[PDB]
């Protein structure tokens, strides 16, 4: 299957002392590698996965410089948006950036992509081509000016589509007993009885990895999405992932109801159903 | 690994 | 500034069997900004050994974590999550519910 490396950064301004908190998360798929924290005592960047460990002190050095670089970065940016903004030095203000690559199951470069907001909203991301860059208001296009003058998009474009890859690939190699590995939701369902005439059917998956799942309710065999309800996929804190589906049925009725499951780690159609 | 060395600046 | 409310789940890692050690989640989503405060509550008293995930995003910009700490399920104690954030005019409670 396919496979992807992110990194998230999330710096929040303390106008009344201080430099901004700063936060740095790295994935790949949906395993969280390394981290970064600017109240932490170690001021380096992290491990958060073993097959990391691996690395020697030349990478937690470059990585740590990274990182730090990147940090006052984001102080010098908190000021300069609160000036395009004119915005006061009371408040609080967030800047988050997030970067990284796709790759297919040949895993060969598929895109790339690099987003930025400010306060949680939209601010300047780049492009698919990774050529030109999308500003959302008139601030942002002064930041694309910036950027399009230091031709920063042909630096992340040779990192997007080369290093990004690079890195992704000796990660996939190094951690494969993990995340080469998948792990096929565990799936069952049960039964709640709200009335005489209504019960509630609810098909769970658990302890599944990767995150992406589709769960899906049929009547007779046709797509039922009324009245159904679909929680938001949810960690179990293990590394891997949990979600459920469920439908409203008339009591006695469950047995034309069928819950159906894919998932990376199925190789064939998984299909429940109430027998029980 | 990050993109490096340090992004620009906004 | 956007504001968006923070969704919450209850939930435990592994199935809950009364009697056996197991661990209690807490996951917060959809949220801006990021200044959160969770708690998890044993018989409405909080939980000192609470750990949690370090912040991250969605595509929408939304954080996201997950609050966590061992538990031992019974018949008799009740557990929840406790959250409050600037969106919330009081804090906001979600019991535990084994079936959810």
């Amino acid at each position: 299957g396919s496979h992807s490396m992110r990194y998230f950064f999330t710096s929040v301004s303390r106008p009344g002392r201080g430099e901004p908190r700063f936060i740095a998360v790295g994935y790949v798929d949906d395993t969280q590698f390394v981290r970064f924290d600017s109240d932490a005592a170690s001021q380096r960047m992290e491990p958060r996965a073993p097959w990391i460990e691996q690395e020697g002190p030349e990478y937690w050095d470059g990585e740590t410089r990274k990182v730090k670089a990147h940090s006052q970065t984001h102080r010098v940016d908190l000021g300069t948006l609160r000036g395009y903004y004119n915005q006061s030095e009371a408040g609080s203000h967030t800047v988050q950036r997030m970067y990284g690559c796709d790759v297919g199951s040949d895993w060969r470069f598929l895109r790339g992509y690099h987003q930025y907001a400010y306060d949680g909203k939209d601010y300047i991301a780049l492009k698919e081509d990774l050529r030109s860059w999308t500003a959302a208001d008139m601030a942002a296009q002064t930041t694309k000016h910036k950027w399009e003058a230091a031709h920063v998009a042909e630096q992340l474009r040779a990192y997007l589509e080369g290093t990004c890859v690079e890195w992704l690939r000796r990660y996939l190699e190094n951690g494969k007993e993990t995340l080469q590995r998948t792990d096929a939701p565990k799936t069952h369902m049960t039964h709640h009885a709200v009335s005489d005439h209504e019960a509630t059917l609810r098909c769970w998956a658990l302890s599944f990895y990767p995150a992406e799942i589709t769960l899906t309710w049929q009547r007779d065999g046709e797509d039922q999405t009324q009245d159904t309800e679909l929680v938001e996929t949810r960690p179990a804190g293990d590394g891997t992932f949990q979600k459920w589906a469920a439908v409203v049925v008339p009591s006695g009725q469950e047995q034309r109801y069928t819950c159906h499951v894919q998932h990376e780690g199925l190789p064939k159609p998984l299909t429940l159903r109430w027998e029980p | 690994a990050q993109w490096g060395p340090d992004p620009a600046a906004a | 500034m956007i504001q968006r409310t923070p969704k919450i789940q209850v939930y435990s890692r592994h199935p809950a069997e009364n009697g056996k050690s197991n661990f209690l989640n807490c996951y917060v989503s959809g949220f801006h900004p990021s200044d959160i405060e969770v708690d998890l509550l044993k018989n409405g008293e909080r939980i000192e050994k609470v750990e949690h995930s370090d912040l991250s995003f969605s595509k929408d910009w939304s954080f996201y974590l997950l609050y966590y700490t061992e538990f031992t399920p019974t018949e008799k104690d009740e557990y929840a999550c406790r959250v409050n954030h600037v969106t919330l005019s009081q804090p906001k409670i979600v019991k535990w519910d084994r079936d959810m």
